[PDB]
């Protein structure tokens, strides 16, 4: 019955999907590699790459069909994607000691984690005639009106998704499978909203919840706002990042900041949200003349994430971020991007929702904001290995 | 490599025999303007016979399977015919109930010690029987035979699946029999109680692409056979297997490429001729055989024994001015069969030739003048009851002429 | 090991009987140029019996299974001869009517303390009895007994999922047969009660690998 | 999973057992027409 719901599902797809599918049956690695990171380009790579029609057809082709209810997905998931550097085990042992699993379970104590691309899962347990190439096995729970594609391969059949959240894990246990050790980890999805290309989308989104949010401010206040984030904020920021009230403490500003954090606080983030900044190495207390600046060397990668991934942040000034994620010519030079989840109920306002030029879809947020890192990831831009950090704000 | 042997044919005649039987009582009164009563009393008695024309009879095979090959064949199931003089009576392939599941190399379907299986069904479902019409069974009432000839058996194989289990099935056999054939020399040892039939890869010198390895026939024949080299000359297990010490039958395109390639070749042995596509060689060892170095085989023994001399083909000859005298029981031979002597000569100086005289059935006489070298004659002879007189072997002859290998082969 | 044994030969002969009975009443009337008046009456009994030479009898045989390995059968399925004098009457692959869904070491199907199965047809949709001839039936009669031998088995294993799923369907005995005999030794102990057999494997030492 | 309806391989059998064993059945008469209804019961013995 499900080769025949595979067949009926792949039967009325439209050719152009029907070539994509074919391809993904021979290039998977190098398709999927391409989806994950795709949207920190340009504009202009984005539409001139070679495989950006074969990625919209299959996700397209995903997205054709969803789920009703909510299921459960099993399949095999390397430590690394979890920020864990180390080994659980070999592929050649057999068991894994305390030390390890207490370890990696201390390193997912309370994180979330994002995965954004296609990924091969199985609706059943993966029992004998499978593959086990990690010591880790994930028991996922798929919300409802999700995309599922069964396809039929050359003997069994096997189901592609796009993933497009961030995951929490509950619980992990050892288990055994035919005389060898292995991490079973349930985790739950946690949604989110997310504009990876569609900045016109981010940007009606952006319109539709916070045009009618000026009309709230009063007008003093307002225009205040308004003037501050035309022309002040580079000033405020730079006597934020002093600690000017603690050195040289002076109304004419303080009254500045209480009315922005006041503005920002009048009309919070509805729903969770992730923002894309393209941060400096001046806020990550480096410089462009420092010699970790240059990520592309393994060794000044791996340095970087030992001394700060899975680490706190703050910054004492305001957080100027963008809905979408495609480079500017702005931040050309910044080899970092900052991935943020807003979680619902934060402060913080869509500045672009009042006319004229208001920004690059800048959204403000309180200062004295801290964050946590979770995992850190490289992705190549041209000649140049660029880094990527995902961070949750937190109250 | 499968094939079916016959072993009995049953016959059910399809006759329709009745009886009758009965008896009556009457009574009778007359009345003539006189009178009259009669008493009668009855029996009777019938007998019957109906025959069908079209379906005269049914006939039941008992049947083996063999395998001679080099791999197993599973879900063996063969198609056979069953001719009566000229006339295909039927042709059936094997049902479920005349299957073999297992048939190893060298095995036998069904095993060694058990009866024969029946083939007696014709349609797919093993619900009708095998007719014959009423002049095949009038043929076969005056004492003609069925024969049985195999057309093709179907068969699978096995291999693994993405788990470490066995599958056969899909596994044909026949999708790889014609490209087998194509590209491969057969090659047979018929040795005396085992039969051992090989297919051996040969190179094609007309495609400069074909890389396969070239192979001469001895070389072909060691890999094939796993024959052992003990002093240059190849043994199956024990029985020598040299050219010169068994007999080898080919058909006709065989026998011509070896007769052209020997002239051009340096060693002149037949073992050192290049294997070539659709060569068919058949190696026959013989009954008894003797090379005087080691190897001895009769019965009887030689009366000239002298092999102090380092001649023949290998290191003994075993002739001089005397004569040698050989007696065959007759209780060491096949009853009815035709038997072939065969040898090698030489006279290093020329002298008169050697009277062969054979008395097996009907006497005879014959003479061959040796060349410088060696060559070999390989007269024949037949033997009759398996209960009559001896076979005696007489070589008298002069000019102190040489032999060596010595051999009594059977022939079909 | 799986094996059959037979227990006993039931023979159905395949005859019609027929039996009639009539009665007669005649009158007749003749004149003469004398008159007479005659009255007739008369009645007949017959018998009857018709066999047909190729299909003489039926024979239904009652046999039970037994395993004396160290794994079960499922699905048994065996095929076995029936053998007369020297003739190969039949041979039979057992139908669904007599198939054996378990069959554990030490076990026999039917089990102990069940009468054994009857095995009386020989088509693939057991339809069509087992016949035998004129010939063979008076040997019957004569005393001579059928013998029965079993020449293949065919049955499954399970294989057992992570998940304790048992599946025996496509997990065919006849796939390893051969590759089992061929690198084992057999040893057979036989008690007085109960008969085992084992095949443990046997060294090559031609083969250095 | 396409809006389309399909019903081989959905067999009412397989369900039945598994409906009367935690049901009541009722049924109404009425004159013209006779209406039979399963209607499931909480089982007071199991806590869960
Ligand atoms: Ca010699």
């Amino acid at each position: 019955w499900e080769r025949k719901e595979a067949e009926r599902i792949e039967q009325k797809l439209e050719r152009s999907e029907k070539e994509a599918l074919e391809s993904y049956k021979k290039d998977s690695v190098e398709i999927s590699k391409y989806s994950q990171t795709r949207n920190y380009f340009y504009d202009y790579q984005i539409e001139a790459n070679s495989r950006e029609k074969e990625y919209k057809e299959l996700r397209n082709a995903i997205s054709k069909n969803k789920i009703d209810k909510p299921m459960y997905v099993y399949y095999f998931e390397s430590p690394e994607k979890f920020a864990f550097n180390k080994v659980i085990r070999t592929e050649n042992q057999n068991e894994i000691s305390l030390e390890k699993f207490n370890e990696f379970k201390e390193t997912i104590q309370n994180k979330l984690f994002k995965q954004d691309g296609f990924k091969d899962i199985s609706l059943y347990e993966p029992g004998k005639g499978d593959e086990k190439p990690t010591p880790l096995l994930m028991h996922l729970k798929l919300p409802r009106n999700t995309g599922m594609l069964p396809y039929t391969n050359t003997n069994n059949v096997s189901t592609l998704i796009e993933q497009g959240y961030s995951i929490k894990i509950d619980k992990i246990v050892r288990i055994v499978i035919d005389g060898k050790h292995y991490i079973k980890a349930e985790a739950s999805v946690v949604s989110s909203l997310d504009f990876k290309d569609d900045v016109s989308k981010g940007d009606s989104w952006g319109k539709a919840n916070y045009n009618d949010w000026s009309n709230k401010l009063t007008p003093n206040e307002l225009a205040d706002v308004n003037d501050y984030m035309r022309g002040g904020y580079t000033a405020i920021n730079n006597y934020l990042i002093s600690n000017g009230p603690v050195n040289n403490p002076n109304p004419e500003l303080d009254s500045k900041i209480t009315n922005i954090e006041n503005a920002l606080k009048r009309e919070p983030i509805p729903t969770n949200l992730t923002v894309y900044r393209r941060s400096g190495p001046q806020e990550f207390g480096l410089t462009l003349t420092s010699p970790e600046y240059d990520f592309n060397k393994l060794e000044n990668i791996d340095a970087f994430k030992s001394k700060w991934e899975g680490q706190a942040l703050s910054y004492p000034n305001f957080i100027s971020t963008s809905i979408g994620s495609v480079n500017m010519s702005a931040f050309a030079k910044r080899k970092i991007v900052l991935r943020i989840t807003i979680p619902k109920g934060s402060p913080g306002a869509y500045l672009s929702a009042i006319p004229g030029y208001a920004g690059e879809y800048e959204v403000l947020l309180n200062h004295g904001s801290k964050f946590k890192i979770n995992k850190i990831d490289s992705y190549k831009d041209g000649t140049i290995t660029k880094l990527i950090v995902d961070a949750t704000l937190i109250p | 490599i499968v094939g079916v042997g016959m072993e009995k044919l049953i016959i059910s005649t399809n006759e329709h025999a009745s009886t009758d039987q009965g008896k009556t009582v009457s009574r009778a009164t007359t009345n003539s303007k006189s009178t009259a009563v009669q008493d009668s009393n009855g029996e009777s008695w019938n007998t019957g016979l109906s025959i069908n024309k079209g379906e005269s009879a049914y006939i039941n095979a008992n049947v083996r399977y063999y395998n001679t090959g080099t791999a197993p064949m599973y879900k063996v199931t063969p198609t056979t015919n069953l001719v009566l003089d000229g006339d295909t009576l039927s042709t059936i392939k094997a049902q479920e109930n005349q299957i073999g599941n297992n048939l190893s190399p060298g095995d036998t379907y069904p095993k060694k010690g058990l009866s024969p299986l029946a083939l007696n069904t014709m349609d797919q479902f093993s619900s009708r029987l095998i007719p014959i019409n009423y002049d095949q069974l009038k043929k076969l009432d005056a004492g003609k035979q069925i024969k049985l000839e195999t057309t093709q058996v179907s068969g699978n194989f096995g291999t693994k699946n993405s788990s470490g289990q066995i599958v056969t099935e899909g596994n044909s056999w026949s999708d790889y029999i014609s490209q087998i054939d194509s590209i491969s020399a057969s090659i047979i040892l018929d040795t005396e109680n085992e039969s051992y039939e090989r297919r051996v890869t040969a190179k094609n010198l007309q495609d400069p692409e074909d890389k396969t390895p070239e192979l001469t026939i001895g070389e072909a024949i060691e890999k094939a056979f796993g024959a052992t080299k003990k002093d240059g000359l190849l043994y199956f297990n024990d029985i020598p297997i040299d050219e010169s010490c068994v007999e080898l039958i080919f058909d006709d395109n065989t026998a011509n490429k070896i007769k052209d390639s020997l002239k051009t070749l340096s060693d002149k042995k037949i073992y050192n001729v290049k294997l070539e596509r659709g060569m068919n060689i058949l190696i026959k060892t013989p009954t008894y055989f003797t090379n005087f170095d080691d190897y001895n085989n009769y019965p009887s023994t030689w009366s000239n024994v002298n092999t102090t001399n380092q001649d023949g083909l290998q290191g003994s000859a075993n002739k001089l001015n005397g004569e040698t005298k050989i007696k065959i029981p007759m209780s060491e031979l096949k009853p009815y069969k035709r038997y072939v002597f065969s040898g090698y000569s030489k006279d290093p100086l020329t002298s008169n030739s050697i009277i062969v005289k054979i008395k097996a059935k009907e006497e005879k006489t014959d003479y061959l003048v040796p060349e410088q070298g060696y060559t070999k004659f390989s007269y024949e002879f037949e033997t009759t009851e398996k209960d009559s007189s001896n076979i005696e072997i007489t070589l008298i002859g002069s000019g102190t002429t040489y032999l060596d290998n010595l051999s009594i082969t059977e022939l079909n």
